[PDB]
């Protein structure tokens, strides 16, 4: 019957949902293994500060930056951390290239309309609002702690 | 200067509020072909569509946000988007946030010992800009379902977003400067 | 008949407007969550002012590296959501540009003269801004030395 | 019938062999031109050892950032020619992959199971290497403490 | 008659020769303007060391890294330098995307053969040899200067 | 903070082990059309397929891991994948590694002198997560080789992987802290 | 090293100015098939086209910058491009900027007290290079709108741009050095 | 240690030289269908093609690098590539460079005060690897003008490149260590 317009989350169409789930799982596993191989050894520490800054939060940030082809301010320096980074880089290259090719196949001339990216705009604005809320919550908690210490 | 910064923030807040309230109020958002009774060049806004030529010039009609069709192929997403567009909840939310930010600026002027009010005004202005962005995206998406043009009412709202972001930046700067002064005196 | 700015064809004009608005909003929110709290001031723990936030957002969108990266939770949320937006938008633009160009002959300078003009105009504007700031600083120093 | 490693189809096997050989040669030459001269030593003026040179070359090929960049003339010649090689090869691979995949259905997990297996095997190898080095260091420290 | 084998330098085919010449000219101009706006002002200096490291050589390196979508260890910090960087980034994005799309059109399945990239391999090996020669020449010059100073 | 961290680690390890064991044991991995007689809606796991509704509701038939006829051996890689799926060595390995990590946690609780037991538990949990990932990929790939759905047994394994990785992070943190405390004493 | 740098700068400035002037004056920018009567091989520059060989060898005909008929004003952008190409304002501007940079260098030679003259010469040379780039792009774009080739007049302008940019770098270096020497004295 | 480093470098240099000289010498580079007299499975190298089955088994024939064809469509690039392949100048150049690097390493033992010999050997080994890369690319490109396979002779040369790069790295390391020791005493 009537033509179905593109979905709001239509940017996920080129890859199957199982691929997305396994991508999330691989991201989590890569971040955990990177943090483990970077921080577990007592001989990489020095009250005591680590030689590298690859904690779990920083490992997750590094993996997310690598997957998005952006990069961050830190890079692994040990052999095992560099092995993790290299395999993650190869995985990212293959997956992103496949996604771009399949997106080119799927978008089928006519210019792309805002209805095709309204979902990514919604996600962006929601993320900005969440970040603002988190920052305000942290500020309120710190101010309350300061007031409690004062009184 | 602190006085110049305060004056600029107040003037920008008033300008953004006036531009947004004009954009929501007037009906020159879109210049598209159509009808104004029950295929000519008409002008439409968030609520009304009016013809600008012919024997029906100057006649306005309320927008049919839910046209009387079969409606047995539409899903819930289309109804949700159409309801959001018809309510125009995000432009009005942006207007309300801008008004509350201006009220916060005035109250802080009356409550100069209280510094969280400046931060609240900055947050209100940033949120108003974000709400404006969401409303613009919703309006453009709802118009998707062949030459059309946007009028000055649409661009008045677009200018309100940029000003609100700029006024929001200035308000956060004053909050930073005010707390730096307190540390200097400690 | 392709225009001078035919490289903007793959995306609609509304998409470009919303991209500019999203860039502005993301930069403003990043600066706010990085610098608003007096508890990360000492001098700030980060160099994420409004100017640096705009630079970071432009570098992220343009697939280019940055000298800084957010370290807090909220700044990283902003950066990650901006990275996701950038990846989707740039991939879609590249796919649409391939579709537009594959409608075989080598690309001609007539199709990129617009980007060349924009680049040269930007170079001229940057030189003018540098000269203006140099003149202002020289006048200030001359006034000071008196 | 696509294989488990079907993502290697766009390029011939000879191309992959020559890519590996080129990577090795570029890394070795970069280390040589960075570290051979006694006149840039003191401690070296740069951190471009053989291990770091291999890391830099891999990061450049994989479209990923690096913590270091060559500063001398010859190191920068190596880096620039490697960047040109990488740009051409990666663009060609992406074009050929677009040709291969478009021969519309969403990509299935069966087409990327090979890259998933490679990633997990690399994670296991890295964990094993870290454990081996930890065991060796612990044995050395135990011997020292006696 | 007989099918012609793909050119040794066939990677330049997607863009016209005039486009390549203007790309080289734009690269030179961007590097020169970046160095000028970064280093000309006496108020950006301090015997005296500059606040930034954007000399002519470093400006050329930055522009080349930006065009190759690689990045370097430095980034402009002033308003004028950042304008140059931004316009160069936009130019690079447009040009590289157009080149990739036209290369996809031009390469026309069958896997890419080594005969299609033998030219880039030749260029790489020639560049490595040139770098080795330059490094050896510099070492010989420095050693000769040291010997002359000694005697 | 050792008590709270240890309690969280042991609770999470037990939860992940139980989720993986239930997922392996149960037969609600996939919903698909088929038969359970030696094309109705059926639910299947790793070993058996059972139909729903109709006269044959609740009848379970063991999964045949060798499709087609004549026991074709055209591709060695496909045969190896089918053998891996039939054995399901990776979910079982994940269960075993989770159990060994729990045993290491208990032994470290009893000993409190050898810090390498905490590290061993963390390594076991991380390896269990990796084995879970491999098993999920193998299962989906074998299933691919008509709309279907994944049941709570499939998501029990998915939730098990996440908890195992989170517990593995917590175990490594305890190992890091334990070596920190020795550094302060020395 | 002031003398050597100054000599290199003035020699390069003069060479770039001469190359640009010759390129603008001469008519060997492009080789293409055509006629020079008011389809033989012809050589053309910015103003006139002349044929080669045959009875009409050496006859030069002025370039008609308005093709087609009836003086069609279809696209304003195309008309503006044609007007810019016909005026050739950018190569002439490049020549003028090169001459003004040379004049600045000559004036700085006599004064030796005002360091802003060196900076002015550098800015003039960089602007001349940018104008050369714009002129090259405009000329190629107008030519595009059947094998053809570029003559030595085209490459005289190309070599002029490179020398102008290199001289502009040298001039800025002299300006940087001059302010360094004042810093050491103070 | 220095002794093990020297022994490893000497052994690797000899191994790379022997592997390369075997690769250039033997004729098991390619396993492709063809003829060995004047369409069967044959084995070919850099110079000779020999059948390995049928009534013509064990018969070798020199490779026709310039087959007697019309040769009125070929350009100069094809002739250049064919001449480079026929001469096999790059494999022999790699062999010569490896031999010279080995001689430099051997001669450094008798001239232990001369440290530039180690650097020369390292440069020779790196250049030999680069020459090997060029020769491999040339051979594969020349074979391009349908199943074919590479024999152990081809992979013997490939292994020589990797060893030569590794031995080249070790030689540069000794040069760095030798000069670091000289300044340690001073
Ligand atoms: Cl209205
Ligand atoms: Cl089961
Ligand atoms: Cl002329
Ligand atoms: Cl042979």
């Amino acid at each position: 019957p009537q033509k179905s317009k593109p979905g709001v989350f239509s940017f996920l169409d080129p890859l199957a949902y199982e691929i997305w789930m396994c991508i999330v799982f691989a991201y989590i596993g890569v971040s955990v293994v990177l943090f483990l191989v970077s921080r577990f050894s007592p001989y990489e520490w020095h009250s005591s500060e680590s030689t590298n800054e690859f904690g779990i939060f920083n490992s997750l940030w590094f993996s997310l930056g690598a997957f998005m082809q952006q990069g961050c301010d830190i890079s692994p320096r040990s052999l095992s951390g560099r092995i993790v980074g290299g395999v993650w880089w190869f995985f990212t290259l293959i997956i992103i290239s496949s996604y771009t090719a399949k997106l080119a196949a799927f978008l089928t001339t006519s210019a792309l309309s805002l209805s095709n990216v309204a979902g990514v705009f919604y996600i962006l604005v929601g993320g900005l609002g969440l970040a603002m809320l988190v920052a305000l919550i942290e500020f309120c908690y710190k101010s309350r702690a300061e007031a409690k210490r004062m009184k | 200067d602190r006085g110049v910064q305060m004056l600029l923030t107040t003037v920008g807040a008033f300008a953004a509020f006036s531009l947004m309230t004009i954009a929501v109020g007037t009906d020159y958002w879109l210049y598209s072909r159509g009808v104004c009774k029950t295929e000519v060049m008409t002008h439409s806004g968030l609520w009304r569509t009016c013809c600008l030529e012919g024997n029906f010039k100057g006649l306005c009609k309320q927008i049919d946000h839910f046209p009387e069709d079969a409606d047995y192929e539409a899903d819930t997403a289309e109804y949700f988007l159409r309801a959001v567009r018809a309510s125009s909840i995000f432009p009005i939310l942006s207007v309300i946030l801008l008004f509350m930010g201006g009220l916060c600026i005035a109250a802080s002027e009356f409550y100069k010992t209280r510094h969280n009010i400046i931060l609240s005004a900055g947050i209100f202005f940033v949120s108003a800009g974000l709400s404006n962005i969401i409303g613009i995206i919703v309006y453009i998406s709802a118009n998707a379902g062949n030459s059309y043009s946007y009028g000055w009412s649409f661009y008045f709202g677009a200018l309100s977003f940029i000003i609100a972001e700029m006024v929001g930046v200035l308000a956060v700067h004053m909050f930073i400067d005010r707390h730096k002064q307190l540390r200097a005196t400690a």
